[PDB]
């Protein structure tokens, strides 16, 4: 009763994804984004090249 | 358009290290901001972000897209890169050129987002580690490390002294001289 | 044509991987020495921490409030690593520590 | 007047130049030095080789 804690701490999410790093073939971070395109529309659209 | 590589997926971390259960664990509950402030008083337990640290992470990690999103060079005529027909000497060097090629941007592209993605992480836990440092240094011998980044404050303050620590503000010196009382006897 | 193709291929391939690699080259070293000469300041900030004791304290700008009396000879001593803390430092609770 | 302040600090210039860092694009150090040489002479100078 003489004190108050204190507490900082950090976010977290329920959903996590698995990446690679230098020192760690597998960490869980919150969020990850895709960096490899794959699987494009299917036509050849024509602008802007003639 | 960006580079033929072989892998199939790379995940960039775009966020900081996931720990579902020093900080001995996160909360999952706070959805507002990257950095913030939990306390227990009489009223209870309560959540808020700071702002200058959560917008100096966001900065940082638009920063990494910016740099390898939309950064890519322009070719037009190249060689052909596949053959109906088996010709010998000449389709295999231009089978092999193609394949040395493929093999050290696929090695690059793996590398690269290992080196920034453990990089990254880093740079989100040095934030951490600044907040905390930086509210030690704030304080003084009013409060103690449970290990956990919270602070025990043994200065009696209520609400007011977290507002005063959010903007860096806080004035420990009010309670401060009965500090022997406080904790340290004989 | 096709061995001129070729050969314009080639070159055009190898210069993309060089220029990737000296620009990669620059970066990550750049940030390690920045990295590292900043870690030298923070590894003699905590040297003279732990020399010194309770008898200062951190403003957090990178000075030491010194909490015992000193005359330039303290300053001279911190700089060589032989400062002895223990002269002034017994009077220690009436400095800084009351009820 | 029962202290000494005693800073450590570190140097500065006024003029400094932008770097690039994998964390950083644009970060200003006291001193940097050129990594691509560019515009040589214009003369072909006759030694060591023949």
């Amino acid at each position: 009763n003489s004190t108050a804690t204190l507490c900082l701490g950090h976010h977290a999410v329920p959903n996590g994804t698995i990446v690679k790093t230098i020192t760690n073939d597998q960490i869980e971070v919150t969020n990850a984004t895709e960096l490899v395109q794959s699987s494009s529309t299917g036509e050849i659209c024509d602008s802007p090249h003639q | 358009c960006p580079r033929y590589v072989k892998q199939s997926t790379l995940k960039l971390a775009t966020g900081m290290r996931n720990v579902p259960e020093f900080i001995e664990n996160g909360w999952e509950g706070m959805v507002d901001g990257w950095y913030g402030f939990r306390h227990q008083n009489s009223e209870g337990r309560g959540q808020a972000a700071d702002l200058k640290s959560t917008q100096a992470a966001i900065d940082q990690i638009n920063g990494k897209l910016n740099r390898l999103i939309g950064k890519t060079n322009e070719k037009f005529h190249q060689i052909e890169k596949e053959f109906s027909e088996v010709e010998g000497r000449i389709q295999d060097l231009e089978k092999y050129v193609e394949d040395t090629k493929i093999d050290l941007w696929s090695y690059n592209a793996e590398l690269l987002v290992a080196l920034e993605n453990q990089h990254t992480i880093d740079l989100t836990d040095s934030e951490m580690n600044k907040l905390f440092e930086k509210t030690k240094k704030q304080l003084r011998e009013n409060a103690e490390d449970m290990g956990n980044g919270c602070f025990k404050i043994y200065h009696k303050c209520d609400n007011a002294c977290i507002g005063s620590i959010r903007n860096g503000t806080y004035d420990h010196d009010v309670y401060r001289d009965e500090a022997l009382n406080n904790r340290f006897q004989i």
